């Protein structure tokens, strides 16, 4: 099978710059049978370029394409805010018509430290026999962030789950939500619950805690 | 209206079969081709296979040669994709794509795409969500709602019945080991407004017909 | 023969009785154009062409003057001024095979329409796109012929039907194909209006 | 296609001058009597203009 590889994995660029994406095939493919597609979160793929160098219908002229054989390039002359999404390259000459792994084009920004907030489990959920402690990391950049749960100074592992939002359309920051799940028994066996946040914008890990009850 | 419309969301038990529909419009179906591609939640695009509408000839990928069969019906200008022996790995979004064509010639790529059909495969049952308040601690404060233990995806969360949008972060849901989903929706507001502004999250889950309006209180 | 490779038989100097065929319920379709199907035995023409082929039931309506479709455009085209008859009958018990028959083909693609009574059996790869096919099938490069895949369990619209189109051609030459021209009894010793050989 | 205008398609003999025939009897084109029932060799004598 023909293997399609895309680069870069994450393209952090400022709106107005020139983006350049690469697509490599494991063997020589026909230029007239390669396409570039754009996909936004929760949306269907959208055809951008075909025949390696043929702009599609409705696609702005800032999108361009070049390449031949095993190496191909997708060039965006001036990056627009509506262009930050995922890009795929597909060869459709030799079956199977394999896809690439995708390239995320994010808005580049200055390093912003996250605002950290901790939320104890509500008494209504505690009535159900389960406790959920939530840690919110608000408006930070880059996306990479580290959350560690500490229950009476005991670092937790394997009992928490995280979720990260897409880059915000207004301030280009990310938000993270981490949930620690314990039983009512284990919740009542300890007193201090804290989440430690490590991030590029923090000169040192910031810890937000609460005392069970107070 | 060169369109390509797909089936609605599907929720099937493991070991069953699903048949996704894909109807064409605008162009002449009889002389085009239709491919099927899958995408797992947060993964890349995985090509499943294609079919020539006029002849019915099919080409499948190695990983779908065993459980996927692509068919078409030119009378109802619709192509189908049957996926037998479903499993949790099949939970993904499926797209169909076709070049638009007139009575004699075709486009040189896949420019028409379907909206996508999400297929969830697990042993879970339909269940409404429990909404618990994430109260703000006693210049800016954070509060929110925890939409816990529901199935299947998705839920929709709004603040002040859609009035509050600024500073709102609704996180993508995670799939717990219990088979149910958990979602958190938070909002940052000025510390002054905590005592003179009621905040109510509106959680709606259509698969279970659940409408919960929960008011967040500063303890 | 296949519809795209329709067979043509030439008929010169032979009496025929189109009454035993018109009176036969075996023929699912008996439609004539330019000449009445009842009054057929009296007509005299110098030559007769008999085109024969096999199609599916949904295409039997396409075998008529002034029709359009896959068969009419790419397989067998009848002129607007066609003077003759078209006969068709269900051949499911003969030309249908379990799993699909592979012996009868039809042209699926062609860049131009067929002229009346034109016979095209070329297997050139149809170029549907701008990129030229180089003898290899693929995207926008399809084989022009397709198999009917006749099965006995198929719908009667998709079951095999044998079609024979009789055309009667008169040229600037003596008319050598004649009808039966039956006779009657003769009576003597009575005033009669008679019609002997010529 | 306007089919409100009709014309007679079959008849056992030709019309005499200024003769008008509006009968709708089923024409027996074969040797099998029709008995007012349409079918093989049993045709409706009228046909619509296209
Ligand atoms: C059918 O269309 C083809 C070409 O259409 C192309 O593909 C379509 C999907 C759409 O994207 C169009 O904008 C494209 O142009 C026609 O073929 C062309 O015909 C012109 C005649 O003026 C000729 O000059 C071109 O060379 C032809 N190109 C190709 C690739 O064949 C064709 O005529 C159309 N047929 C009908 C019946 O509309």
């Amino acid at each position: 099978d023909i293997v399609m590889t895309q680069s870069p994995g994450t393209l952090s660029l400022s709106p107005g710059e020139r983006a350049t994406l690469s697509c490599r095939a494991s063997q020589s493919v026909r230029s007239s049978y390669l396409a570039w597609y754009q996909q936004k979160p929760g949306q269907a793929p959208r055809l951008l370029i075909y025949g390696a160098s043929r702009r599609g219908t409705g696609i702005p002229d800032r999108f361009s394409g070049s390449g031949s054989g095993t190496d191909f390039t997708l060039t965006i002359s001036r990056l627009e805010p509506e262009d930050f999404a995922v890009y795929y390259c597909q060869q459709y000459g030799s079956s199977p018509w394999t896809f690439g792994q995708g390239t995320k084009v994010e808005i580049k920004r200055t390093v912003a430290a996250p605002s950290v907030f901790i939320f104890p489990p509500s008494d209504e959920q505690l009535k159900s026999g389960t406790a959920s402690v939530v840690c919110l990391l608000n408006n930070f950049y880059p996306r990479e962030a580290k959350v560690q749960w500490k229950v009476d100074n005991a670092l937790q592992s394997g009992n928490s789950q995280e979720s990260v939002t897409e880059q915000d359309s207004k301030d280009s920051t990310y938000s993270l939500s981490s949930t620690l799940t314990l039983s009512k028994a284990d919740y009542e066996k300890h007193k201090v619950y804290a989440c430690e946040v490590t991030h590029q914008g923090l000169s040192s890990p910031v810890t937000k805690s609460f005392n069970r009850g107070e | 209206q060169v369109q390509l419309v797909q089936s609605g969301p599907e929720v099937k038990k493991p070991g069953t079969s699903v048949k996704v529909s894909c109807k064409a419009s605008g162009f002449t179906f009889t002389t085009s081709a239709v491919q099927w591609v899958r995408q797992a939640r947060g993964q890349r695009l995985e090509w499943i296979g294609w079919i020539v509408v006029g002849s019915g000839n099919t080409n499948y990928a190695q990983k779908f040669q065993e459980r996927v069969t692509i068919t078409r019906d030119m009378s109802t200008t619709t192509a189908y994709m049957e996926l037998s022996s479903l499993r949790s790995e099949d939970t993904a979004v499926y797209f169909c794509a076709a070049p638009h064509c007139n009575s004699t010639s075709c486009y040189d790529a896949f420019d028409i795409w379907g909206q996508g059909t999400m297929v969830t495969v697990s042993s879970a049952s339909t269940k409404g969500p429990s909404v618990f308040p994430l109260a703000p601690s006693s210049g800016t404060a954070a509060l929110g709602c925890l939409v816990k233990d529901y199935f299947p995806e998705p839920v929709t969360v709004s603040w002040n019945s859609g009035a509050l949008t600024s500073g709102v972060h609704t996180f993508p849901a995670v799939l717990q080991s219990s088979g149910l989903y958990s979602l958190s929706s938070v909002v940052t507001v000025p510390s002054s407004s905590l005592g003179t502004q009621t905040y109510i999250c509106n959680v709606n889950h259509k698969p279970s017909n659940t409408k919960v309006d929960k008011k967040v209180e500063p303890k | 023969a296949s519809v795209y490779a329709w067979n043509r038989k030439r008929i010169s100097n032979c009496v025929a009785d189109y009454s035993v065929l018109y009176n036969s319920a075996s023929f699912s379709t008996f439609k004539c154009y330019g000449v009445s199907p009842t009054k057929l035995n009296d007509l005299c023409f110098t030559n007769v062409y008999a085109d024969s082929f096999v199609i599916r039931g949904d295409e039997v309506r396409q075998i008529a003057p002034g029709q359009t479709g896959k068969i009419a455009d790419y397989n067998y085209k009848l002129p607007d001024d066609f003077t003759g008859c078209v006969i068709a009958w269900n051949s499911n018990n003969l030309d249908s095979k379990v799993g699909g028959n592979y012996n009868y083909l039809y042209r699926l693609f062609r860049k131009s329409n067929l002229k009346p009574f034109e016979r095209d059996i070329s297997t050139e790869i149809y170029q549907a796109g701008s990129t030229p096919c180089n003898g290899v099938e693929g995207f926008n490069c399809y084989f022009p012929l397709q198999s009917y895949g006749f099965q006995p369990t198929n719908g009667v619209g998709y079951q095999p039907y044998r079609v024979v189109v009789l055309s009667f051609e008169l040229l600037h030459a003596p008319a050598t194909v004649c009808g039966p021209k039956k006779s009657t009894n003769l009576v003597k010793n009575k005033c009669v209006n008679f019609n002997f050989n010529g």
